[PDB]
């Protein structure tokens, strides 16, 4: 009697709930793109699935590719812990604005 | 699997950025497949509200990917016997779940642009904290419903002491 | 009335961490300065001298503020307060030149008292010890 | 420089209170306007039902 | 660089600028329903007086 439909249910619960986490990465990187490069709006966003073996010189280039587009006179290279304030940052800093999708 | 995000902030027209990220990186070396996201122009506000944003998004991600983790949990818990081919079986919306990320693009149905993103986010929220809920209570009871027959399988196991 | 501004000391070799860590953590949103303080001056809850430096800082907001204020203090860096336009620096340092000297002066003096009362107290100590 | 560029900040934030000083300005005159126009409008209906009371005498 | 510097404050300057924009252009939209409520309400009070005593 109950195997069927609550199955069903949780297929649909997922399409929802998966669309829903995306549309919050997608906030997140638009958020963190407007402060970063300021107004006006410039971000006409990539998807990168990345191949096997290729992170590291992937982000090499990247992250040298976009030093001219981000100014590169601070941060970087390396900062203490930021447990103090309102946040502690969950994420490495790049001259790129990156977020990630675990697919 | 991994995918990534990046901003692409144009370099004044889209192609000098978009294709130079594209096509020149990929002819360099083919690191990474690419793709364009193509943001939607969500109404921008204050520079305060959009720095709190930066942390309520934060917290939102992280709320989420746990939400988008029990539901693939309970999936795979009441389909054990055939959660083969996970993804599959899980699948959000089109024939694979890369078809469908490769061409998101942001639903108008759910949640239309033109309001505000503190507005925007809190319908999202409203949505994915009452899928939470059902879940908890749905997904719960199927669980029940195994311990029941699984109560009725002790019933039957051992000997005449407990059968 | 709408810029946040602050102002502090710093040690040396601390500043370019701090401004790392202020442009990492508020980025593209918030700006620092800083110079020399000259000869090193008294560290207070360490009890040392060493090198120090003015530093300031600019910011949009509030919420911007609740990062950058507590990420100054947790670098442990001193703000004290700070004048509103130049009329209120004139106020403050005029405030400060005369309460530093009055401090220095009473300083002075309170020690010369202690080392006056500890001699008093010496010219015959021994002989109150024996007694 | 840091200090001119700032000093321009400075200048850039009397711009935003000139703003929002217009801002003000706008709507105390636009609520004003209100009060006059319905005062106008009371005042037709005053004269015309005042009118056709006469006319009923 | 200072270039990178002084195009910084340039953009936080187009923040505040725009924030005041926002501001300033949503007290006028709120002006205008505080108009429209006014006009309502000395209307129909004034109507009520002039009404009752005729």
């Amino acid at each position: 009697k109950q195997f069927g439909p609550l199955v069903r249910w949780l297929k649909v619960n997922f399409s929802e709930a998966f669309i829903a986490w995306i549309h919050i990465k997608a906030l997140r990187v638009f958020v963190e793109s407007v402060l970063r490069y300021g107004l006006p709006v410039n971000f006409q966003a990539m998807l990168l699935q990345p191949n096997k073996k290729s992170v590291k010189k992937l982000r090499e280039v990247l992250h040298e590719l976009y030093k001219h587009l981000d100014s590169s006179a601070a941060a970087i290279i390396d900062a203490p812990m930021d447990i103090p304030g309102l946040n502690l940052s969950q994420q490495e800093y790049y001259p790129y604005v990156y977020y990630k999708i675990d697919c | 699997t991994e995918f990534w995000l990046i901003s692409a902030p144009g370099e004044k027209t889209c192609q000098q950025t978009w294709e130079k990220l594209h096509a020149a990186t990929t002819k360099n070396n083919n690191l990474a497949v690419s793709s364009k996201f193509n943001i939607p122009d969500l109404k921008v506000g204050t520079l305060d509200v959009l720095v709190g944003l930066s942390d309520e998004l934060a917290k939102l991600d992280a709320f989420v990917e746990g939400v988008v983790k029990k539901v693939a949990q309970y999936m795979a818990d009441v389909l054990e016997d055939s959660k083969d081919k996970v993804q599959e079986n899980l699948l959000a919306s089109g024939v694979d779940l890369v078809t469908y990320i490769t061409r998101f693009q942001w639903d108008m149905a759910k949640y239309p642009i033109k309001q505000s993103l503190k507005n925007i986010s809190e319908i999202i929220a409203k949505g994915v904290t009452q899928i939470d809920n059902d879940l908890k209570s749905r997904a719960s009871a199927y669980n029940n419903l195994k311990g029941n027959l699984q109560n009725l399988e002790r019933k039957n196991a051992g000997s005449l002491l407990t059968r | 009335l709408r810029l946040g501004f602050v102002a502090g000391v710093i040690n040396r070799e601390r500043i370019p961490t701090f401004e790392r860590m202020l442009w990492r953590v508020c980025r593209g949103n918030v700006f620092l300065r800083q110079a020399e303080i000259e000869n090193p001056l008294e560290d207070p809850v360490t009890g040392d001298y060493v090198h120090k430096s003015v530093f300031i800082i600019f910011f949009q907001g509030d919420q911007l503020k609740n990062r950058v204020k507590k990420i100054c203090e947790g670098f442990r860096a001193s703000l004290y307060p700070c004048p509103e336009t130049p009329q209120e620096r004139k106020e403050m340092a005029s405030g400060v030149n005369t309460r530093i000297d009055d401090l220095q002066m009473v300083l002075n003096q309170t020690e010369d008292h202690r080392q006056r009362v500890l001699q008093a107290a010496a010219k015959n100590i021994r002989v109150w010890f024996i007694k | 420089s840091q200090s001119q560029g700032i000093q321009q900040l400075l200048q850039a934030e009397k711009r935003a209170a000139e703003k929002v000083a217009d801002a003000r300005k706008r709507k105390a005159r636009r609520l004003k306007q209100a009060k006059e126009e319905a005062q106008m409008e009371v005042e037709q209906y005053r004269r015309e039902r005042e009118q056709e009371f006469q006319s009923k005498q | 660089s200072d270039a990178d510097v002084q195009k910084q404050i340039k953009h936080m300057m187009a923040f505040i600028e725009q924030e005041a924009n926002e501001k300033a252009e949503e007290i006028d939209a709120k002006a205008e329903e505080e108009f429209n409520i006014e006009k309502g309400r000395l209307v129909q009070t004034q109507r009520l007086k002039i009404m009752e005593y005729y």
